């Protein structure tokens, strides 16, 4: 089409024509938009109806990783950006169906414990806080905290020997660098001084706070049984493994946790603590800790099937993220009651639940919409922080263009962020390169 | 109340009615020990 | 047709859906109907006379709508369906019924592959009855031929004879004797009796495809326009729930097109094809005559 | 031109325990393929010859 | 639980019943004879007067089967076992005396 344009005007209008943000669309490029760990999965069957012509185009978003490093010295901004992912990852993880009914389980838990109506004993409080609603809640805050890397915090009472035995299942499956250290040590010390050091007869440890070693790292050196020193070594050396899959760095679990073979290393350890005599303890202490170790040891078939279910719903939902997941201890820790862990291990049975594909394409479309909005508000602000230094505007102050960058990101609040965290955030936005569609329109 | 789960309290069985009575005469014994110390 | 209240009441007894662990208990037998068997007899012919692509709609939970998808692939040629819905049906048949039967691993399939999944498991399987049915369904297409002036896509001689279903019966009877070596005993015994609801219907399923390939053959004679075959943009959705309503509701009552019907489908096709060539000759004769007279 | 559904339907109905409304036409034409291969009784064969 | 060994890891769909897989693990003699009789308890198909009808064994007819079972319940009531508490031992040992 002909024109009449000024030679300055034609240089601008030619640049809008050559540099268009459209790319051709096919059938082989819709299926490549789905992540590779879902269209290679054998549980989901993928089907489509129409085939698009050679004309049709689409605009590709830019999913490149974090260039500001908000997990590095920005410790109050990272807490809002990782609480936001934790509420989103909690409304996606599925809820359990076809549980063992609560009435038929406490009737079986009351006959194994053999609780008497006249003597007051410590086998009454094994029955507290189990129901079908808190069993559904421990399953969510274990998967949703792992995908968002929120720090957890255990909460329990030390006069309950069932939240301590079923607390030996959290530490052997969930990695130990995830619970906060003031609450990881105070739970490992309650297992040591109650379950295992009275079981072999040695003197209980006098542990002062501030030691460099957790009480599971100092007890495997002191103990001399073999099959309880293999479990006590797996708990210490349990870590995530940082691998880069499909561009995004995500933290996979161990190869024994995915199989469920960890529980067969645990049910040889506490199958031996119920075989030892308790020499320095009275007879009513051997019996009230061997009954609570039996309610977990009759669920060996159901706990290998439970470890294989947390490790699978964490694998499928990890393919639906796009932002890089980093491992940094956050300020505010999201609580986890240790009584609801006990309510999960002895209420689940014989019903696999996997996340439906209509919520994998919705958990993916939110993680792309936030990531392609976060990466296109960087380039809108780097290209003005740099353009107000090339033009030599020495009287301008750059608070009003970082204040509109925190605001246009929808998840932040401005009445909380002070001025110190805004003139230092623009110390990072100055070193970044300008995106190549904004640089030639400034030159 | 007892603060056990609600499907055990409103249930009408024999193995679940005894469990409410045993947890009711453990409270009356735990309050009997705490009262004798206070005198 | 067979009475729809006597078939479903018998079909619900052989499957035993209540004793299993199945979420959709009252949803396996929703599409069996007398008004939905006539739809998949008309959709399957009229999307074959006019070369129209045809997607599939199914639920991979419901295995009975998947066994009746084995009969659809062995009769209707493979280039008729859109590829993304032919692969998604061929993968769900293998990864649920065939490979759990012989005890093999689940088929890891990548979507950017030139080989359809019925071409990969045609070599990695070690039976002969099943590996010979997979060879026919890989190699049935339309064989182009020019009859009396026009090109027309014609079926092969083995489907019009109805003899292929005598091979599918032998590939489906031996798959019913296989012990599913990891499947639970309750779910295995119901997928072996859902197969024997189609292997025991041999005599009235050979008698279907002799009629389904004769109504298409005697309606293709009155096609004046050319029967070219490309992939369209929009597809007529065929539901595999209602193909189940055809394979086990047909009877011994053959219907042929009436001669007054067969002479009316001819006279519509000649009147449209002669009108298509009398507008081309009138739009060329003006475009050319405007250029000779120098009409800018 | 005769079809043999009406004389297998009368064969199930003449026995007392079976019902007709639950037996489809699959299971009634498959039954006469086992009634053809059987030899006819010697009293009925000599009165048909 | 009566012999103290670890409870079996059984998944559904296995080709062997748990009595066909526990006679290989248990090395007692009077209770591995009873599991071998249960696994080989079948009907014997004979024809008599033209009619094929199925006969039981000659030990189920005699009643000598129970003298193999009550030799296995009596020894299993005497085995003490360490992995279970004392009252779970005493409740199995009481219900085995009513038989």
């Amino acid at each position: 089409y002909p024109s009449i344009l000024h030679p300055i005007d034609h240089a601008f209008n030619e640049y809008f024509l050559q540099h268009q943000l459209v790319e051709p669309l096919n059938n082989d490029i819709i299926f490549n938009y789905i992540p590779e760990r879902i269209r290679n999965d054998v549980n989901y069957i993928l089907n489509m109806d129409r085939n698009l012509p050679s004309t049709a185009r689409y605009i590709r978003p830019n999913l490149l990783q974090d260039r500001l490093n908000l997990h590095d010295n920005f410790e109050s901004l990272w807490d809002t950006i990782t609480t936001s992912n934790y509420i989103l990852a909690r409304s996606v993880v599925p809820d359990l169906k076809e549980l063992v009914s609560t009435e038929a389980q406490i009737q079986k838990m009351s006959q194994d414990l053999q609780l008497e109506a006249l003597t007051i004993q410590s086998e009454t409080q094994f029955l507290t806080g189990i129901n079908s609603q808190a069993a559904n809640d421990c399953f969510k805050t274990l998967i949703a905290a792992m995908l968002s890397q929120r720090t957890m915090s255990l909460d329990f009472v030390t006069t309950n020997y069932m939240s301590l035995i079923s607390g030996m299942w959290l530490l052997t499956v969930v990695p130990n660098d995830m619970f906060i250290r003031e609450s990881l040590v105070a739970c490992q010390l309650a297992i040591i001084n109650t379950i295992i050091y009275p079981a072999f007869g040695m003197q209980r440890m006098h542990y002062r706070n501030g030691d460099p070693q957790t009480p599971f790292q100092i007890a495997e050196q002191q103990i001399q049984n073999f099959q309880v020193a293999n479990w006590l070594h797996f708990v210490n050396n349990n870590q995530f493994r940082q691998v880069v899959i499909d561009g995004v760095l995500n933290q996979v679990l161990n190869d024994n946790i995915r199989n469920g073979h960890v529980v067969n290393q645990l049910m040889e350890a506490l199958m031996q603590l119920s075989r030892q005599q308790f020499p320095t303890m009275p007879v009513d202490y051997k019996r009230s800790i061997q009954r609570g170790i039996l309610l977990l040891s009759n669920r060996l078939g159901q706990l290998v099937d439970l470890t294989r279910l947390l490790a699978y719903n964490y694998e499928t939902l990890m393919a639906c993220i796009t932002m890089n997941m980093q491992h940094v201890q956050t300020l505010t820790t999201e609580k986890l009651q240790l009584t609801s862990v006990t309510s999960l291990c002895m209420l689940i049975g014989n019903a696999t639940v996997i996340p439906s594909p209509q919520t994998l394409f919705h958990y993916y479309n939110v993680n792309v919409n936030f990531h392609s909005n976060y990466n296109e508000r960087i380039n809108d602000a780097v290209a003005i922080i740099t353009a107000a230094n090339r033009l030599n505007l020495y009287q301008k102050k750059m608070k009003s263009i970082v204040e509109d960058f925190l605001k246009r990101l929808q998840i932040f609040d401005i009445s909380r962020v002070p001025d110190d965290q805004m003139y230092r955030l623009r110390d990072r936005l100055r070193l970044l390169p300008v995106e190549i569609r904004r640089l030639d329109i400034f030159n | 109340e007892i603060k056990i789960a609600d499907e055990v309290k409103k249930s009408n069985k024999e193995e679940s009615k005894q469990l409410l009575e045993v947890l009711k005469t453990k409270e009356e014994h735990q309050k009997e020990v705490q009262y004798e110390i206070l005198q």
